[PDB]
């Protein structure tokens, strides 16, 4: 439904999907602090983790793969070690669409500050 | 082989830790395929190295000494440059089994590391720049009659470029 | 395929195929049975009527709007047997059809084997070749008297005469070996 | 782990030992049918073992068996990637293969 | 008839064709701001050159 | 895979088809009797009984040859003809 | 590739929904399935693509051994409309037939279903083609519908096969490998896809309609072809309608361009290039 | 006739064989669909529940007090 | 219509002829007058193993594998070193 | 192989009737019907449903799983 | 609507106004086919079926076919218009058009070649 409301009624509300961070992070947040990636970047390179496989969850990854080589014959046992890669995940797909809203609603911000500025002089 | 003309890089190998009670279905059929397999193979092959040390013989690797190049040949004297033509088409072929070594050398680079490759492997296609940049500097344009006095040419249409881009 | 085909088509001729065209038409369209033991006694209906008309002029002109009304009503894929050309298997099984007129370059040690079929072979043989005589001259005997030929062959009319013309549709490949 | 090699480069030789059979004499007096259809099920259980070892691994191997020609610059050889890709469908297909054969057998019954 | 099948099968094929393109105009994309690779986009990792660093590229919470 | 036919079961299930046929009276049916001359019925039930047998025993005659089935036993050697049935 | 994969798919399923031929369904079924494999590799989900080929090799093996069995059992009829209640006079092909519809269809926790809706998501996830992204989901409730063709016209319908009937289908070379390959079909999702390598880190999060997606269109594509399918049945004749023609010649790009280009190519060489 | 003789116009007799082994099958299909959807339910549900985007409070996304 | 008099006669014993053919083309008795995986599995198999571990193995390149994978804080059996533990997961 | 007799088969009792019933307010009347008829007449008489295909089993396969569970 | 035969996708018989003519003329020909191909049918018949023959039959009517394609064509040429204008356009036409696709692509070749543009990377054959 975003699309219907970016197609179909309004054009400069809805954001653009190539620029998503059409905002630097200090607005509406004082000092936000960055992600951290708790895999070394060596660890990653010496667990042979697919450049794309290589998120903020490629610490949760190592070990569902350390797991799934350890425990070789058995390959319905390292069920927690998924949950929780996915999880991460899910943790970071969210983020990824709060950093979508985030910006939209920002944008509106622009929007409506425009009419506040616009205001009959 | 000469671990250094085809190199390769020392095994790092994690250690076994399993920890399943199931047992690998792997390392059983190993242990026969060792017995099975392996052994019985491996007696045979020892046989005959030992009939080839009986009798061992040699073979040598013809170096040619390396004779005047057209560069320093005197002109429609057919005996030295025919004897410089191929001196030249020789070291176009030993010019060109060290570029079968870097197509091959490197190959292996990125089956070795794979998902790496972008970034460990860049010893080598570093070098197959290094010398593919000077194979095409002396060998490319050339026809299929491919010629000391041609290479001669190839070269000094360019040393004036080096000598007129520089000037 | 056995008999030959008439020069001109009878108005009947054309009428009753399509009454078969039309009917095996529907049941493309129909494929249960009964909705189609349904509308084709009702397709007959349409045939049953003008069935009478006396006036050739009409005859022909319904005829002639039948056969555009079922062009347009046709199926694209209809119901064609597995074995009839058009079908899925028709000349399938040619690939092991042999002309029998190869048996006749075998090595004597082929031959040797399988003893008996060829005792029986060298049979008719003697008879495909005993009767030509009598057969082109019945053929031509009862030529025709300069009038219109078809492609009918006489029968034997005679005992120990063979039908005219016959090494070819006796004596041919077997349908599916 | 030639246990490894050795696989990959054997089913392709398993398999090519049916068509030589027919090339000889001896298909006549043993039966074709039978002897294809068992030597692809071998093949599967061949195939099998590599598929494990990637499992258990997930290590890929280039096995450069034989050289055809220099041609200069670009040497040509017979190369067998055993990638994920590979030895992945190898098993899929073989084990497609060895239901056809027997499939086949009773669908061209008479042929 | 002849040219019923030309008309037809080249409208169906146009029809695509222009479709596919009201598509390529207005694509069909979630709610979902860009994905975040680590370290500088991965710069050294996607095989960038080890001695000259990057931009850095950070990602914030 | 099924078995073939003979001369005396193309002849069975040639008859037993026309029996049901509720125009041909199932007890004056017999293998010499014509379809239009005997039986009474007309040229358009021709092409429907023809066109039982086609679908009786799965195959179809040619029109130019089925414009003739006439005797009920016509069907009986066409159709085993076409099938290669010498008994 | 993306856009092609998709036409490919919707085209190519909707020339199955009036075919006759039973084998020709199944064709048209092998193209479709490998048109969502080709817009997987074009929405750039390399991994997945690979995990249908070998899924789809399993289940479209077993619909064609099975119309194998049906057309051998039968005096060689290839056809639908004259095969009918295989499901009680042949149940083993029958049985073997449903298990690998409802995996071509996609039906949960069988091998259709371990690969073919991480597609389908992957789909409804990604930025694509709008005309691309709703053809290739219809192409999903059609290959229900052409699915539900097949077993509505040979299995669950009165017979209308030729009246001897000769059916054996107990030969061990015809049950072993069709009750092989229907293991495989029923376990071989559940085994690859924990066994392979993790990659391209799926997106498991989605409004419940896309997550459901799949399987919703999957199951109403079955419930309106059931509906047709029985209006049928009416004694209320039905005729074509002008796209159906479009559908049952395959969208007639047989008729006209298999009959132009070899006339306009061997004209030329003949006539101009040879002659001339 | 050989194996199963034929049947004109009857419904062909079926062996022993033929009717449990399509029964094993298909009943097969079924242990394996019910037994993964009890041990694994997240094929329709899915295991991550999506966040409602229009809940973020404006401090959440960094949406400045406006002015 | 009806076949013709005279084409029920040329169908009448031309068939009775293709029936003789028939009969004759049937074979008499006699006629047809005539006048354990180890063996592919492990035949086979020892020759290749022959040739892959003792030309392929001794020749360059010829059987390269993707490195192992090592993962943190599993050992290194060649070298000896344990990989280090990597930093504690907080969540 | 023996042939079942003629008399056998009728349209009552199978839907051929109810065509043979409005064929015949139309005045019409099939007579091909009777041949038509072993299709509904017996063992393949019983309507099959569509669900009674996909839950071919599914009594068993339950039963199976309550156990194992 | 109404089929239209394309000079592909032909009238058929039916719907055919000619199958329906009956004019004596029109049954006088088709009358007067069959006898061509009745008579001709009857030459081949007993030439085929005849015992005592191994000769090839040779189907004349084949060779009059090859012989008016590759042996009577030559013999019967006339150079008009619409023939020699249609003669050069064949044989020059397309033999210029690539000349001009094949120069402007090698000169903008070794333009770019010449100016040291083209990169030429990786390519050590040719
Ligand atoms: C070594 C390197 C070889 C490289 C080859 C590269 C090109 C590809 C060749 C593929 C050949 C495939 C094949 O089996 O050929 C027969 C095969 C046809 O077999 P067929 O039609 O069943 O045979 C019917 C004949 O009437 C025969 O029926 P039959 O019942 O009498 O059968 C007995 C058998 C008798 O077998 C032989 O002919 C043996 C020939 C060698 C001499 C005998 C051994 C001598 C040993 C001396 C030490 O005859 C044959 O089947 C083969 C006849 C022709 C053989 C010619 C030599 C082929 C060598 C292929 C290698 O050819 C093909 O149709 C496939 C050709 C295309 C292959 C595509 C894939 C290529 C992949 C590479
Ligand atoms: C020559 C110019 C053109 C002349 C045309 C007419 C010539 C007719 C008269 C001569 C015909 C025979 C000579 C020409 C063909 C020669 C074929 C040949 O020499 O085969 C070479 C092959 C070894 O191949 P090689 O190139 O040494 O290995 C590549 C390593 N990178 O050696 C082999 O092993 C071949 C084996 C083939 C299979 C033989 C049977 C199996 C047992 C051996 C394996
Ligand atoms: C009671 C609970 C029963 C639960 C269902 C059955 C066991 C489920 C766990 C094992 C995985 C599912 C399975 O049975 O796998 C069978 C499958 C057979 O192979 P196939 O399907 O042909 O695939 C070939 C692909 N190359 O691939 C396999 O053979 C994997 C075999 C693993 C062990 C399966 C044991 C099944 C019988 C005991 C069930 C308990
Ligand atoms: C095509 C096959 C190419 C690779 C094999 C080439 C040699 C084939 C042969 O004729 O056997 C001779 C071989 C002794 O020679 P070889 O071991 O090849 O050493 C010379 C080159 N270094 O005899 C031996 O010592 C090896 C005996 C075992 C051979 C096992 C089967 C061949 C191995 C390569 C199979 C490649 C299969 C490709 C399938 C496609
Ligand atoms: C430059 C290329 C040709 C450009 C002109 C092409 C059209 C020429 C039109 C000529 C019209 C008159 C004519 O008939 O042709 C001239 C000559 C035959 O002339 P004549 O037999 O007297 O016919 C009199 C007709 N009023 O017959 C001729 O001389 C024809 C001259 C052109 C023939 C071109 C054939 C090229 C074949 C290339 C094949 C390559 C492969
Ligand atoms: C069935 C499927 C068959 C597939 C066959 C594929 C064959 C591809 C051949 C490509 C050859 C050229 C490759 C590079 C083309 C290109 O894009 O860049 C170079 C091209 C040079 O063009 P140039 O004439 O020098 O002038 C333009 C200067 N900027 O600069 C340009 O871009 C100019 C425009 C080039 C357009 C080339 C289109 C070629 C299409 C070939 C297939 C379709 C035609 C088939 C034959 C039709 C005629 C019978
Ligand atoms: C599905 C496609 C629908 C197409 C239906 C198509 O229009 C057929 C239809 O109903 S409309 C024509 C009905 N039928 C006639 O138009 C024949 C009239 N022809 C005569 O009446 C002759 O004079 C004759 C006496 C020879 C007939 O006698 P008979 O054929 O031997 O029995
Ligand atoms: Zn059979």
């Amino acid at each position: 439904a975003h699309l219907t409301r970016r197609y179909l009624w309004d054009a400069s509300v809805e954001p653009d999907p190539e620029k998503i961070p059409s905002f630097p992070p200090d607005l509406g947040f004082p000092e936000r602090k960055e992600r951290v990636m708790v895999a070394t970047q060596q660890e990653m390179m010496d667990a042979q983790l697919t450049l794309q496989q290589r998120d903020y969850c490629a610490h949760y990854l190592i070990r569902l793969l350390k797991c799934k080589r350890d425990s070789f014959p058995n390959f319905l046992a390292c069920k927690h070690e998924q949950h929780d890669w996915d999880y991460c995940e899910h943790l970071d797909y969210v983020k990824r669409m709060k950093e979508f809203e985030r910006e939209r609603r920002l944008l509106q911000r622009k929007k409506r500050r425009a009419l506040k500025e616009a205001r009959v002089a | 082989w000469d671990k250094d003309v085809y190199p390769e890089p020392p095994s790092r190998t994690p250690a076994p830790s399993p920890q399943t009670s199931l047992p690998n279905p792997i390392t059983y059929l190993t242990k026969a395929y060792d017995l099975v397999v392996d052994w019985p193979v491996t007696l045979v092959r020892e046989f005959i190295e030992r009939q080839h040390a009986k009798n061992r013989t040699y073979y040598y690797h013809r170096q040619y000494r390396r004779v005047p190049d057209i560069t320093e040949c005197k002109e429609g004297d057919v005996l030295c440059i025919y004897e410089a033509e191929m001196q030249w088409r020789r070291d176009f072929k030993v010019d060109q089994e060290i570029m079968n070594i870097i197509q091959e050398r490197l190959k292996a680079c990125q089956q070795r590391e794979g998902e790496n490759y972008q970034q460990n492997c860049a010893k080598e296609l570093e070098q197959f720049t290094k010398v593919t940049k000077a194979y095409q500097d002396r060998y490319l344009d050339l026809g299929a009659y491919y010629s000391a006095r041609k290479c001669l040419a190839k070269q000094k249409q360019r040393m004036l470029e080096e000598r007129k881009a520089a000037r | 395929a056995f008999c030959a085909p008439p020069a001109y088509l009878t108005h009947q001729q054309k009428v009753l195929r399509l009454y078969k065209r039309a009917l095996r038409h529907l049941e493309s369209w129909c494929i249960h049975r009964d909705k189609y033991r349904y509308f084709a006694c009702l397709m007959r209906a349409r045939f049953e009527e003008h069935k009478n008309e006396k006036d050739m002029m009409r005859a022909t002109q319904l005829l002639r709007e039948a056969e555009e009304e079922f062009w347009q009503n046709q199926h694209p894929q209809p119901y064609i047997f597995p074995d009839s050309p058009g079908g899925t298997s028709f000349e399938r099984y040619e690939c092991y059809k042999v002309p029998e007129w190869c048996l006749d370059y075998w090595h004597p040690s082929e031959k040797a084997m399988y003893p008996d079929y060829f005792s029986k072979r060298e049979q008719w043989k003697k008879l495909r070749m005993e009767s030509w005589d009598r057969e082109v001259k019945q053929l031509q005997e009862e030529t025709s008297p300069d009038g219109i030929m078809t492609e009918a062959l006489p029968p034997a009319r005679r005992e120990g005469d063979l039908p005219p013309l016959w090494w070819h549709i006796v004596t041919r490949p077997r349908e599916r070996p | 782990m030639n246990i490894f090699t050795t696989s990959i480069l054997l089913i392709f030789i398993l398999l090519l030992s049916p068509i030589l059979i027919s090339m000889s004499n001896l298909i006549k007096h043993i039966n074709f049918p039978l002897y294809t259809t068992t030597s692809i099920k071998f093949s599967f259980i061949i195939s099998l073992l590599p598929l494990l070892m990637f499992f258990h691994n997930n290590m890929e191997y280039m096995i450069t068996t034989w050289h055809w020609v220099t041609m200069n610059s670009m040497e040509l050889k017979m190369s067998f990637k055993t990638d994920f890709f590979s030895i992945l469908f190898t098993s899929v297909a073989l084990f497609v293969t060895w239901s056809i054969m027997q499939f086949s057998s009773w669908y061209m019954h008479s042929d | 008839s002849w040219d019923v099948m030309c008309k037809h099968l080249f409208g169906f094929v146009a029809f695509m064709v222009f479709m596919f393109w009201v598509g390529h105009v207005f694509p069909s994309y979630q709610p979902v701001g860009p994905k975040q690779y680590p370290y500088n986009n991965l710069y050294l990792e996607r095989g960038g050159d080890p001695t000259k660093e990057p931009e850095p590229v950070v990602h914030y919470d | 895979d099924a078995p073939p036919l003979t001369l005396d079961g193309i002849k069975d299930r040639v008859l037993y088809v026309l029996k049901l046929y509720d125009k041909i009276d199932p007890e004056k049916l017999s293998v010499n009797s014509h379809f239009m001359k005997d039986l009474g019925l007309d040229s358009l039930d021709q092409v429907e009984i023809i066109m039982a047998m086609e679908d009786e025993f799965g195959f179809e005659i040619p029109d130019i040859d089925a414009e003739k089935l006439m005797c009920p036993q016509e069907i009986v050697d066409y159709i085993a003809d076409k099938k290669d049935v010498y008994e | 590739m993306l856009c092609l994969g998709a036409l490919t798919t919707l085209f190519t399923a909707i020339c199955a929904l009036t075919q006759n031929d039973i084998k020709k369904i199944i064709a048209f079924s092998t193209s479709s399935q490998l048109g969502l494999m080709m817009v997987t590799l074009g929405m750039n989900q390399p991994h997945l693509a690979f995990l249908h080929i070998c899924t789809h090799a399993f289940f479209k093996a077993m619909l064609f051994m099975c119309s194998g069995s049906i057309i051998h059992s039968l005096a060689d009829e290839q056809d639908i409309r004259k095969m009918g209640n295989i499901t009680k006079i042949m149940p083993f092909t029958s049985s073997c037939l449903v298990i690998g519809s409802l995996a071509l269809t996609g039906m949960p926790f069988l091998t259709g279903f371990y690969s073919k809706d991480l597609i389908i998501e992957a789909i409804n996830t990604c930025n694509t083609n709008a005309w691309a992204l709703l053809i290739t989901l219809i192409a999903t409730s059609m290959t229900a519908m052409y699915s539900m063709r097949i077993i509505y016209f040979v299995t669950m319908t009165k017979p209308r096969f030729p009246p001897l009937i000769s059916i054996n289908e107990n030969d061990p070379d015809l049950m072993n490998p069709i009750k092989r390959l229907a293991f495989g079909s029923i376990f071989a999702g559940f085994v690859i896809s924990y066994n392979i390598p993790p990659t391209s880190i799926p997106v498991l999060t989605m409004p419940w309609f896309l997550k459901t997606t799949a399987l919703i269109i999957s199951v109403l594509g079955f419930l309106i072809a059931l509906e047709l399918n029985n209006l049928t049945m009416k004694l209320s004749m039905n005729k074509a309608n002008p796209y159906s023609s479009f559908s049952t010649l395959l969208g007639f790009f047989p008729s006209i361009i298999h009959r132009i280009t070899p006339m306009k190519s061997l004209n030329l060489s003949l006539k101009t290039s040879l002659t001339l | 006739g050989v194996h199963i003789q034929p049947r004109y116009r009857e419904f062909p007799q079926l062996t022993r064989s033929q009717v449990i082994q399509g029964e094993f099958l298909s009943s097969l299909m079924w242990f394996w669909i019910l037994w993964r959807f009890w041990h694994d339910s997240d094929a329709v549900l899915g295991h991550f529940s999506y966040p409602d985007p229009s809940q973020w409070t404006d401090e959440e996304l960094g949406i400045p007090p406006d002015d | 219509s009806g076949y013709t008099p005279d084409e029920k006669l040329r169908l009448q014993q031309l068939r009775e002829l293709r029936r003789r053919w028939l009969k004759d083309q049937e074979l008499s008795p006699r006629e047809p007058v005539l006048p354990f995986a180890v063996s592919h599995v492990l035949i086979p198999m020892w020759f290749v193993h022959y040739y892959v571990k003792y030309h392929m193995a001794t020749k360059p390149y010829t059987i390269v594998s993707s490195k192992p994978r090592i993962f943190p804080g599993d050992t290194i059996l060649e070298t000896g070193e344990v990989i280090p533990p990597m930093r504690d997961f907080p969540d | 192989m023996e042939l079942p007799d003629y008399r056998q088969w009728k349209i009552e009792g199978t839907p051929l009737e109810t065509v043979q019933k409005k064929l015949a307010a139309r005045g019409l009347r099939d007579p091909w019907a009777r041949n038509e008829a072993w299709r509904y007449m017996g063992g393949f008489a019983g309507n099959i449903t569509f669900p009674s295909v996909i839950l071919k089993g599914f009594k068993w396969g339950f039963a199976a799983f309550v156990v194992a569970l | 609507s109404k089929y239209k035969p394309a000079p592909l996708a032909t009238l058929p018989s039916t719907l055919d106004p000619a199958e329906y003519d009956v004019s004596p003329e029109t049954r006088r020909a088709q009358v007067e086919r069959l006898s061509i191909r009745a008579r001709l049918k009857r030459e081949y018949l007993l030439q085929y079926n005849d015992p005592k023959r191994v000769s090839h039959i040779e189907d004349p009517a084949l060779i009059r076919w090859t012989y008016a394609r590759s042996a009577n064509i030559y013999p019967n040429f006339r150079p008009t218009p619409k023939n020699s204008l249609l003669g050069a356009v064949a044989g020059f036409g397309p033999l210029i058009f690539w000349y001009y696709v094949f120069k402007t692509d090698r000169d903008r070749k070794e333009r770019l070649i010449q100016e040291g543009k083209l990169d030429r990377k990786f390519n050590i054959s040719y």
